[PDB]
């Protein structure tokens, strides 16, 4: 194919994952009865990179009423988490301790309450399926194997799955995740109650603690997904461009974009190496200008990121470090004025 | 992190970013459940951790009870004055999801080209700290040049920066894209 279509399409990390969104949209799916049920199958498929144990942003945009939001169902520190609880890396990224409250299941249960035209069950049907059935495993699960082979062989329960003869599966070798299976089916029939306080529940946080982690029951309970009825936007021509605010990244990218739009690229840019290289050094400059303001960010709940972020999406804020950006030369760090408090 | 970008027929669209941060998360898998548990944690900044040469944490991002981390993730939808979604696009890949959003946004929106050439363009990236830009290996080699004339020093990233799944409103329809960096492929009708 060539990937262009006339009614409705859906790009995933996976085919069959793609192919899960497509039937279901085929099947009088909305767009997220489509995207939660692809979501299913790429945390089969590229189990290394997302899944039922994550969390998730959705920004949703809907054509009736014109109106795009943002779903918040990102991870939180557990109730009983606190700022100096590690002291290396090691201890922030291996083990139970590393662990934050899973948003996913909340998110999409909250997305499809809004907008969903499936049943429930209907969006989990396909993957309980693949995880049984098994898959092959594709190029990049495969590459994320090889990178961690050795934490993964030596992790007995991760090579239960992950392994043949003891090794990590290597491209194109069957998958089959049957413990999942069982956890999606349970959801599908039960719902997103089974995961936060029903029957899923004490068994997740039994195994979190018992790799030393430190969610409860409690935790879990009290996890909600929030709707964000006004996600940011900056204007680019004719257009609008709607994604999240902190604490995820939206704020470096509309300024990334705000600084370059006075600069009116087209393609003339990229036409001789003398445009194009002056056109990517302006690029560069304006990473470095955006990432200098991204370390005042967290989440607005806790910190107080307004005047920052209305910084950060403002055009004359932008035009003041486009100013600063030299046509013949970068600069050392302190150019940019990067700022670790205020 | 995984990026996944939908329009449906009624033109309504979904761009969806989700992870469990590193490569299998924690390392985590629950023997009963067969849930793999993330490691978001490790996205807060903590005061005892150095993470880069010379860089302090940022007090804005550690931890307290019920606070979320701060995310790279900026999945974002475009739409047309006339109301029409233009673009669906997000990144999976670290600090490199921002500035490989930005570049997919860019040569579609400005460059003019298609959503896939878009995706499959070579990107580069740069996060102030560290101090250095890194680039694909199939870039230009004459954008390399003009970096280096202008005194950034570059590094060739030894895998690949990012991973883009994109659609756009054509003449055609949706023109849709997956990132071969990770071998997706888009589908439709
Ligand atoms: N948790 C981070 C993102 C973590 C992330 O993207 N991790 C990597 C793995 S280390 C990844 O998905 N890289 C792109 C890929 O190789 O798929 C955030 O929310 O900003
Ligand atoms: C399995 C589980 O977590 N059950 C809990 C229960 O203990 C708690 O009293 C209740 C309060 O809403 O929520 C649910
Ligand atoms: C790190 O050190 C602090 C302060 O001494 C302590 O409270 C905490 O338990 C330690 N964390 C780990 C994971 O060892
Ligand atoms: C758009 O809004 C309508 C009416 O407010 C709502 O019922 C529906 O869920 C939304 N449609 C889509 C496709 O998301
Ligand atoms: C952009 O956000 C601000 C605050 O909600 C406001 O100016 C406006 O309503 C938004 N623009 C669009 C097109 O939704
Ligand atoms: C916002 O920008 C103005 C200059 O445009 C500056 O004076 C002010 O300090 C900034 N606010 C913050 C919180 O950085
Ligand atoms: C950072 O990099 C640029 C060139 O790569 C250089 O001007 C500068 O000396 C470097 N160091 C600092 C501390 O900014
Ligand atoms: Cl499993
Ligand atoms: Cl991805
Ligand atoms: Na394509």
């Amino acid at each position: 194919d060539n990937h262009v279509y006339t009614r409705a399409a859906v790009a995933a990390d996976a085919k069959q994952c793609s192919k899960i969104g497509r039937d279901a949209l085929r099947d009088g799916g909305s767009a997220v009865d489509a995207a939660i049920a692809a979501l299913l199958c790429v945390g089969l498929m590229n189990a290394h990179s997302m899944g039922i144990g994550g969390g998730l942003f959705l920004t949703i945009y809907n054509s009736t009423t014109r109106k795009a939001e943002v779903i918040n169902a990102r991870e939180v520190a557990p109730r009983l988490a606190f700022a100096t609880m590690f002291n290396s890396s090691e201890q922030s990224q291996k083990g139970g301790l590393s662990v934050a409250v899973p948003g996913e299941i909340r998110g999409y249960e909250l997305a499809h309450q809004r907008h969903g035209r499936l049943p429930w069950a209907r969006l989990f049907q396909p993957s309980i399926q693949l995880a049984r059935q098994g898959f092959p495993v594709g190029k990049g699960l495969a590459a994320a194997l090889e990178n961690k082979r050795t934490v993964i062989e030596q992790q007995p329960v991760l090579c239960e799955v992950f392994c043949r003869d003891r090794k990590v599966l290597r491209e194109g070798e069957r998958l089959t995740l049957p413990q999942l299976a069982d956890t999606y089916e349970t959801l599908a029939i039960e719902g997103a109650q089974a995961f936060y306080n029903g029957s899923l529940t004490a068994q997740i946080v039994k195994d979190i603690q018992a790799a030393g982690g430190i969610v409860t029951a409690e935790d879990l309970n009290n996890y909600r997904a929030e709707l964000i009825e006004h996600p940011l936007n900056i204007s680019l021509g004719d257009a609008v461009l709607y994604m999240p605010s902190a604490p995820l990244s939206g704020p470096v990218l509309a300024l990334i974009l705000n600084i370059l739009k006075g600069y009116n690229f087209s393609r003339e840019s990229v036409e001789s190496p003398e445009q194009k290289g002056l056109t990517y050094h302006r690029i560069v400059e304006a990473f470095r200008f955006a990432y200098a303001k991204r370390t005042l960010l967290g989440d607005p709940k806790f910190v107080d990121v307004t005047e920052v972020v209305r910084n950060m999406t403002s055009e004359f804020f932008a035009a003041q470090l486009r100013a600063q950006i030299s046509d013949d030369t970068t600069h050392p760090i302190s150019y940019y004025k990067p700022e670790f408090y205020t | 992190t995984a990026h996944l970008s939908v329009v449906a027929e009624d033109g309504s669209a979904v761009s969806a970013t989700s992870t469990i941060n590193l490569y299998f998360g924690s390392k985590v898998r629950s023997p009963v459940s067969g849930i793999l548990f993330n490691n978001e944690m490790d996205d807060f900044s903590s005061p005892s951790i150095t993470n880069e040469f010379g860089v302090p944490p940022s007090p804005a991002n550690f931890i307290q009870p019920g606070k979320q981390p701060l995310s790279s993730m900026c999945p974002t939808i475009m739409v047309g004055q006339d109301g029409q979604v233009r673009m669906v696009v997000g990144a999976a890949g670290g600090t490199q999801i921002t500035t490989a959003t930005a570049l997919a946004i860019i040569y579609n929106l400005w460059f003019g080209y298609d959503v896939k050439r878009a995706v499959e363009e070579p990107r580069l990236h740069n996060q102030l700290l560290p101090n250095v830009t890194t680039v694909e290996r199939n870039i230009d080699q004459a954008v390399t040049a003009a970096l280096e004339t202008r005194h950034h020093h570059t590094q060739i990233a030894s895998t690949f920066i990012a991973v883009v799944q994109a659609i756009v409103r054509t003449a055609g329809g949706w023109a849709a894209a997956s990132d071969s960096r990770k071998g997706g492929e888009p589908a439709g009708y």
